[PDB]
């Protein structure tokens, strides 16, 4: 029997700063256990101060990715070249993904900007569109294994005040994006040691105002 | 797992790599695939890591018992007899893929056993996930009666392929190199990966969690 | 249906500087229904400690069974087991049930009393043992802890440094997991003095 | 939903300094039956690409077909047909992978795996893969079924990195390729000796190479 | 596999290509498919390279202590001791053994054992997937009392084509020759034989 | 999941949990379980998390249509049922959909529909749907009556959420308190049942099970 | 066999176990009493399948009633526990495991504690101020997590069992016939006759 | 949705049918009136899968209150069961069948006669003294067959369904939350409050 | 089935078998799979009799319009129409058919479409069930550019080794000639060529 659907494995992480975000990703591409690529960017600049990823099955991802950037486009065309803001995209891509509810687009995607009041946005998708705004969110193979490790850095979860014991929770101090860029390294550090699936590089893109840059480091390649 | 053997002049080197999986996840990035049978017998490991190991450890242990009766070095074909035996009386439900070798009386012998308890005597062999990406490298540059440092280059050469090109392999590269006058067991021979840098200290200070009651008890 | 994650929780093992610690939640469930939330996983045979996750039913007996066997061992050889040896025994006797196994996920800690260096251990169900210096991990959350451990952990840390660590560990891969949580417990193990601290939770 | 009958093997590639080599060898294994011996799996389209072509035979008769009519459509009304608006390898690729995926969306793929050689209008290298699901990928080497686990480890110590390629000389790279290609002999059950190779060059243009045999053959070993 | 054996004027000669397959990976290329049971009675294997070798083991170590106790045991006996095997454990086996031996009584013998645990006792027998291909070749060109160097050329030629078509079998041609000169092992490598 | 809604003397309550899973896997606990169709409805979501936010935005939007056609807020009864006809057409196709449309109009007064994936659509003054219906049933049913204030009927809510939080291991993360009046829905705060738990375990002396 | 709760209090354990035997179709009977008597203060309630659940009790009954005339003694009521545990985690891994799920409502003399284990059909022991085996707990649970102390009376135990017993009347399909209730104190075991 | 009786007397047809509506675990309502009005002297009850029954209830109510207001005239309960069972016949080979049991009971107000009609989600059309769907029939129709006469009176027959009541709340497994009868007579439809 | 097609100097000898099986039973042992969809152009069947009697019969349609329109075919042609229906059709046929021709001006022409629908110029062509037992016998004994008599030899020879060893096969060896001087039909029964 043919299965139309095939796991490319790869790992992204999404994280909304106060006035900037970034999302990540591996640049790993696999099937079972061969690599593909150490070098298929995941992460795209979609127009309009917006980066997605589709993490999971990248023939639906690219799909998908595909039909923002064009929905994107169609929405210049259509509305006067209005910007497309965050909150926008995300329900446009749930539709997109709902679209295809009874034979779905098999990813996680994640999506990160500004919204309208130049604040740092992650909106995270499951595969048939139900999504939400989040402050923190890491998907694909070992987001279970860097989740945990963002409530405790990025949330102060189980964190509390030394001298209190337990009365007086640690503050939410907000992080900069020098900050946001060491968790990001060192969650991609610590998944690439554990997880198979993860390693040979890292992109990192950052939204802020000024625009969209670009950051690559190397990962162990085993 | 890329697990290898080839046979060189004087004797055997064999090779393995370090990764212990769970699943997708690494247990362990530095465990031990190269068990010893006998003082001049030692065995690669691949396939169900519990398998391996006791099966390994029994055949091992009967080998001493062996070798105490009848006073002389153990050989590899009673090594490769006892675990082929008992892997086919399993009809393949001990999961254990070996790469054994070893030096005897009669010279140097290299052998590949497999679950079902089939045995192949070869050259050089190469098993685990990383088998194709190790034999790759032994199609390529192999040639029969090398000298000791080329083999030992060759297999580490070849344990390297799987770690980097196969996913279910990693970590560091170990060898064994046994001959008539030496055995040579060298943990780590290579260390391809330097363990990732940590930029930032994430430990959390003294008091930082929420304690309900204690208790200490002397010893 | 899948025996390892009907009932559920987590044991998690650490090395420091002349120190273990081993740490486990509290929950027992059936599924969904939360049960129990004293269901201790971390039991002790005179200084080495064992932790085990999976099937409740297998945990109590083989709880009960290396209780047994390290009685036996005590009367014998008039000596306490040490951490090394029991890791050998849990592997022995899990592997003894190869084609019907315990639904466990055992992790030895403690410190060797002779030489005085810290140990710790873990087993597949089937007793393959894993044989790590740094950290052991098991339950329905140790996808989580691995994550955990590998980005809090560092070697040769003072045991309160230590106790900070494995906890944290814990509880915030214990929040990521269904199945765990409902409490925690964390012993602190030194050559000559045991500190057992249960943790403050969220109960859901 | 099919499943694939006559088949062909490992198509293997790899960039180099200033272009890419494509291999492919000439069999139609029908199972096990290694039934046609002279079938070329590398299809030329222009004078910059050449498409190899690994899976279902039939399916592949097929997108040659395809690539063949892509070249006549892609001359009509077209005066700069053999010049600026000639086919590129990017958009031979692109088309094939629209194709691909959207056979697989109706169920009904081609059952395949495709990679695209070739060189652009600016000398930039293109290399490129789509399979019967869709799944896209380019890396410095690139190898399809049986090579991704064979050729793939030897090419990737010529160029392990994208700062390799512009070290890596024709010559480098055609050896490396050939010597893949004796390897996969080796030890592949579904291929054969015969194959052919294609380099794509920025300067020396395209240079297809038939009839080509795995030498050197080491069986001596065997005799104890 | 691809493997034969066949009776001539002087004796027997049992033939076999080197490849061992899992799925299409060739994971031995050089396998050593011909086997001693007896000084002088060896067998071709076929099927699971596990149940084969376990067979061939436990034959030889039936023939060595029929011999410490009998003397010699006839092609035919060697034989009923694969058959019987063959035949009682036929749920549990996947073999197909050619058994082939040299007596100075009954000269060069063949017997073929199929997947059910039958014997046949024949001039010449062939088995193994690449077999198939081979039945019209064989049967057009095979003459009885033939000398070594025909029997050679017609298993060689045979073969040839038996690795040809069939992709589970390749690798070198080995032969061993059973006369009343004694053994001999000849190897033919693939610059040989595909040119023919 | 756990989402309920009740009837009594002074409104609608409508608490939900705040959890999200996978399997096992905690997928989020910082969701929202309650749709804001327009200042008198709520849509509560369980079952399918895309199922539900989906249809339930689409159903404000064929809300505000009627509204914008007859110049006139829509009956709760009606808004109900346009997304049980909706299900109803795709039954069979595998929509995950356990919801409850809560609201307020002149003509019916404080009014509750159960809607399902299934087809079933039911009036009634109590209802919980979600994977912890049972724990919330249990808690709400034995501490119920008409009689409740506004106070006390906010609280039982809050605590028949924090009920189920504890005991399904699926349910949790942090309660949403809404309170539906003549006036309109009325937002009550996010309450953590990290923090929630442990006040209400010290004030209430209830949870005695518990070690702490 | 359907409903059995448990609850332990300040000096005593009471059982209610539900009356219904349904096959099918049919109510068989509605007085069923789904517990014995394991010694003079232990009281075990069970559910399961039909046969084996009568089948364990009895069999449980008396390796326990001749554990006491050869020792002429009492087994804790965690004795007992461990005992049957023992016999359920043996029964697991048979051809055939016992499914059955069990109540050990027990108090203990020495201690002068009343003590309530939760035992189901793998071998899964649990102490537990209140139990419930099959559905009966995702009801009851949430009752007995808000209203429950430890200092309760015996009255007040029965009190908020009848508040299990009608929330479970009103929101559960089946009719299980109501509930015979047991209290396992310091001066044995004895029927509520009235509930 | 579970039990659905009717019994047709001298002078009317008496609809009872259960309160309870649950779904899997829960019994999320115990006040569920599974029946439609379809004209004055025309009564629809009916059970079967979930939504398919309301949906087709409602469906089949909607098309008679046309064809009322389309003729100005009550179709006889003969033709009403007619259509409804043409409607279910046409459903069974379907995509998707209605899966929907019902009775109709109507007066004729040209005969001056009741009549019951029983209707399974085949179109398996059948006019009786007394009848039921699913389960309810195998305990209640043995009653029927001995107590029923054709000559009984309104209150003979509410009490010969006390007795079928009384019997199904002995005997069967599921809790049905008891049952809201109506009467269809001469003078209409109208619900007995009290049962 | 055991059907060929052998391209020679004059032109292209079809060659088929008679044998049709229903199991065991022999429905039909005179069954004509040597079918004409054209002067010059035939085919040989087989796999489905139904699907290839079906295919056969579209085809002769097709090339009977073609040749009304714009004249006589070439045999690339007809196997690209063949093909296009096996291609196509392939998830609901099951078919195996030669194609062979004779034009003037590319003389002798063998197509093969195997199951898949891929179409294959060849040399000549073998298929059907008994087809595997002569691919060794065949690649052995073929030449190009043979004489009539040698191709009626080599086809007769080939076809009954595939009778002799597969079951499916058997009957009467039917033969189709094609050259410049017409159309001629061969029979040849189990007395001549057995004794081969
Ligand atoms: C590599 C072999 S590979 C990837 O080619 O299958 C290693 C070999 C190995 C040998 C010795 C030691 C140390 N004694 C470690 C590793 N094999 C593995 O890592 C095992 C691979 C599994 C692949 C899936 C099928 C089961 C074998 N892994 C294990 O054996 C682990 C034990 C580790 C230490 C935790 N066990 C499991 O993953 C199991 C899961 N369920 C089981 C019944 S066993
Ligand atoms: C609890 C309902 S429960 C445990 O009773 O089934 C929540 C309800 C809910 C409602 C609204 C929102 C708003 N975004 C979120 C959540 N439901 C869930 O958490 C879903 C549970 C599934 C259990 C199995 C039956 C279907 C429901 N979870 C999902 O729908 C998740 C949502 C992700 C984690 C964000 N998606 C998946 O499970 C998918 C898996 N594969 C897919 C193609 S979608
Ligand atoms: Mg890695
Ligand atoms: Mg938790
Ligand atoms: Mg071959
Ligand atoms: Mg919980």
């Amino acid at each position: 029997q043919f299965n139309p659907y095939g796991d490319n494995g790869g790992t992204i992480l999404g994280i909304a700063g106060e006035d900037f975000a970034v999302l990540a990703g591996d640049t790993r591409n696999i099937t079972d256990y061969s690599i593909n690529s150490r070098y298929e960017p995941k992460v795209f600049d979609c127009g309009d101060n917006i980066v997605m990823s589709a993490n999971g099955f990248a023939a639906d991802g690219d799909a998908l990715v595909k039909r923002f950037k064009n929905s994107v486009k169609w929405y210049h065309f259509d509305h006067n070249d209005k910007k497309l803001s965050i909150n926008s995209a995300a329900r446009n891509i749930q539709h997109l993904l709902y679209g295809k509810r009874f034979f779905p687009y098999y990813v996680h995607t994640i999506i990160a900007g500004l919204d309208e009041d130049g604040k740092g946005a992650v909106y995270s998708f499951d595969p048939v569109g139900s999504y939400e705004r989040e402050q923190c969110r890491a998907g694909g193979a070992a987001a279970s294994l860097i989740m945990p490790f963002l409530d405790n850095q990025v949330n102060f979860k189980n964190q509390y005040e030394p001298g209190t014991n337990g009365k007086v929770k640690k503050p939410l101090k907000y992080l900069s994006v020098e900050e946001v860029i060491k968790l990001v390294r060192d969650s991609f550090t610590s998944a690439t040691e554990r997880h198979i699936q993860v390693g040979d590089g890292l992109e990192i893109l950052i939204v802020t105002k000024d625009g969209v840059r670009k950051e690559f480091y190397e990962l162990k390649r085993d | 797992t890329t697990i290898a053997g080839v046979v060189y002049k004087d004797g055997i080197v064999l090779g393995a790599d370090t990764r212990a999986t769970e699943g997708m996840v690494v247990a362990d990035k530095n465990c031990s695939k190269i068990h010893f049978i006998s003082p001049n017998i030692y065995c690669c490991g691949a396939g169900t890591a519990a398998d391996t190991d006791m099966t390994t450890q029994l055949i091992s242990s009967n080998l001493e018992l062996h070798s105490l009766s009848t006073g002389r070095l153990p050989r590899v074909v009673t090594a490769n007899r006892m675990l082929k035996q008992m892997l086919f009386r399993y009809q393949g439900y001990i999961g254990a893929a070996l790469v054994l070798g070893g030096v005897d009386v009669t010279g140097p012998h290299l052998y590949s056993i497999y679950p079902h308890g089939s045995t192949d005597k070869l050259p050089y062999v190469t098993m685990g996930s990383g088998s194709l990406a190790a034999m790759a490298v032994f199609e390529d540059k192999f040639r029969p009666d090398m000298e000791e440092e080329e083999a030992k280059n060759l297999v580490s050469e070849a344990i390297a392929a799987g770690i980097f090109n196969d996913l279910g392999s990693g970590g560091n590269i170990d060898l064994c190199v046994i001959s008539k006058n030496k055995l040579d067991f060298l943990r780590p021979y290579t260390v391809p990966n330097k363990k990732g840098t940590r930029l930032g200290r994430y430990r959390c200070e003294k008091g930082t969690t929420a304690v309900l009651t204690e208790k200490i008890t002397p010893l | 249906s899948d025996p390892s994650s009907i009932n559920g929780g987590i044991v998690v093992a650490m090395t420091g500087k002349d120190c273990v610690a081993i740490a486990c939640d509290l929950r027992l469930g059936s599924q969904s229904l939360g049960v129990s939330n004293k269901f201790e996983k971390i039991f002790h045979y005179g200084h080495v400690f064992l932790g085990i996750t999976g099937l409740a039913t297998d945990v109590t007996t083989l709880n009960e069974m290396f209780r047994y066997k390290t009685n036996l061992y005590k009367l014998k050889e008039e000596r306490a087991i040490e951490p090394e040896t029991f890791t050998q025994l849990v592997s022995s006797s899990l592997y003894e049930r190869r084609f019907g196994p315990y639904f466990v996920g055992p992790v030895v800690a403690g410190i060797n009393s002779k030489s005085g260096k810290p140990f710790i251990a873990g087993f597949d169900l089937i007793g393959c043992i894993d044989e790590a210096k740094d950290f052991i991990v098991s339950g329905t959350a140790s996808d989580q802890l691995f994550g955990m451990c590998e980005s809090l952990y560092e070697p040769n840390l003072e045991p309160e440094d230590l106790f900070e660590t494995i906890s944290q560990a814990l509880l915030n891969a214990a929040d990521r997991d269904a199945l765990s949580g409902w409490g925690a417990v964390v012993y602190i193990i030194k050559k000559d003095e045991v500190v057992k601290r249960y943790l403050k939770m969220r109960q859901d | 939903t099919q499943q694939p009958i006559v088949t062909g093997t490992s198509v293997i590639s790899m960039k180099y300094d200033n272009g890419v080599i494509i291999a492919a060898d000439n069999l139609g294994s029908y199972g096990s039956l290694l039934r046609f011996n002279g079938v070329e799996r590398l299809i030329p389209v222009g004078d910059n690409t050449v498409v190899g072509i690994s899976g279902d035979i039939s399916d592949m008769q097929h997108i040659e077909r395809l690539l063949k009519d892509l070249v006549t459509e892609n001359a009509y009304d077209n005066p700069l047909a053999d010049a600026e608006e000639a086919l590129e390898p990017s958009y031979i690729f692109e088309y094939l992978a629209t194709v691909m995926y959207q056979r697989r969306s109706k169920m009904n793929p081609l059952w395949n795996a495709i990679i695209v050689a070739g060189v652009q209008s600016n000398g930039d290298q293109f290399l490129r893969y789509v399979n019967l699901l869709g799944v896209t990928y380019s890396s410095p080497t690139l190898a399809t079924g049986f090579g991704a686990h064979m050729a793939n480890p030897l090419l990737r110590k010529v160029v392990d990195r994208e700062s390799d390629i512009p070290k890596t000389t024709v010559q480098v790279a055609e050896e490396a390729i050939v010597n893949a290609m004796r390897v996969l002999y080796y030890r592949d059950a579904r291929s054969s000796r015969n194959f052919s190779l294609a380099i794509i060059d920025k300067n020396t243009g395209l240079t297809f190479k038939k009839n080509l045999q795995v030498e050197n053959m080491k069986w001596d070993f065997a005799k104890d | 596999t691809s493997i034969m054996a066949v009776t001539f004027k002087d004796g027997v000669i049992l033939g076999a290509d080197s490849r061992t397959t899992t799925g299409a990976y060739i994971a031995n290329r050089v396998t050593d498919k011909l086997t001693r049971v007896h000084d002088k009675i060896w067998c071709c294997r076929s099927g699971s390279a596990a149940d084969t070798q376990a067979i061939a083991d436990i034959v030889q170590y039936h023939l060595e202590l029929y011999t410490s106790q009998y003397g010699t045991p006839s092609t035919e006996t060697a034989a009923s001791v694969f058959k019987e095997l063959c035949y009682e454990n036929k749920d549990n086996l996947t073999a197909g053994i050619i058994v082939a031996g040299y007596d100075d009584k009954n000269k060069g013998e063949v017997y073929t054992i199929p997947l059910g645990g039958s014997v046949h006792k024949l001039p010449y027998a062939i088995a193994g997937s690449g077999s198939t291909f081979i039945y019209g070749y064989c049967d057009k060109n095979f003459r009885e009392n033939m000398s070594k160097e025909e029997t050679v050329d017609f298993i060689k030629h045979s073969l040839s084509q038996a690795i040809k078509w069939d992709g589970s079998s390749g690798g070198v041609i080995r032969m061993v020759v059973l006369t009343a000169a004694g053994v001999e092992r000849l190897i033919f490598y693939p610059d040989e034989y595909e040119q023919l | 999941t756990t989402t309920l809604a009740f009837r009594f003397q002074g409104g609608i309550i409508v608490a939900v949990d705040s959890r999200a899973t996978a399997g096992n896997w905690v997928a989020s606990q910082t969701v929202k379980k309650v749709i804001e169709i327009n200042p008198f409805l709520l849509g509560t979501m369980a079952g399918g998390a895309a199922d539900c936010q989906f249809w339930e935005t689409w159903l404000g939007s064929q809300c505000r249509l009627h509204e914008l056609r007859e110049k006139e807020r829509i009956s709760v009864a009606a808004a109900s049922k346009i997304l049980s006809n909706l299900v109803y057409q795709y039954k069979g196709a595998g929509l995950s959909m356990g919801t409850m449309i809560c609201g307020y109009t002149r003509k019916e007064g404080p009014t509750i529909y159960y809607v399902d994936s299934d087809g079933t659509r039911l009036k009634g003054d109590i209802f919980c749907v979600g994977s912890g219906q049972t724990f919330a049933y249990g808690v709400l049913d034995s501490n119920y009556k008409w009689d409740l204030s506004v106070e006390d009927a906010l609280y039982l809510g809050k605590r028949s959420i924090l009920a189920a939080a504890h005991r399904d291991a699926y349910s949790g993360g942090s309660v949403n308190l809404y309170h539906v009046t003549e006036d309109g829905w009325i937002y009550h705060g996010n309450h953590d049942v990290g923090e929630l738990f442990w006040k209400v375990k010290e004030e209430e002396g209830s949870f005695n099970n518990v070690i702490g | 066999m359907d409903i059995i709760l448990g609850i332990r209090v300040q000096d005593s354990v009471i059982l209610a176990s539900s009356k219904a035997v349904t096959r099918g179709i049919s109510v068989l009977k509605d007085s069923d009493d789904k517990t014995r008597q394991l010694s003079p203060h232990t009281l075990m309630s069970f559910a399961g399948e039909a046969g084996d659940t009568v089948q364990f009790a009895e069999y449980i009954q008396a390796n326990i009633q001749l554990y006491s005339i050869r020792e002429d003694y009492e087994l804790s009521p965690q004795a007992v526990s461990s005992f049957v545990r023992q016999e359920l985690a043996k029964s697991i891994r048979s051809r055939r495991p016992y499914q059955v799920n069990v109540l050990i409502g027990g108090y203990d003399k020495k201690k002068n504690k009343p003590e309530l284990y939760q035992i189901d059909y793998l071998g899964t022991k649990v102490e537990l101020p209140y139990g419930a085996h099959g559905y009966s707990g995702f009801y009851t649970f949430s009752l007995l997590d808000h209203h429950y102390r430890p200092d309760m009376t015996t009255e007040e135990g029965l009190d908020l069992l009848k508040l299990c017993v009608q929330e479970l009347e009103k929101r559960m399909p089946m009719d299980f016939k109501g509930v015979i209730v047991k209290i396992v104190d310091k001066d044995g075991i004895r029927q509520v006759d009235d509930f």
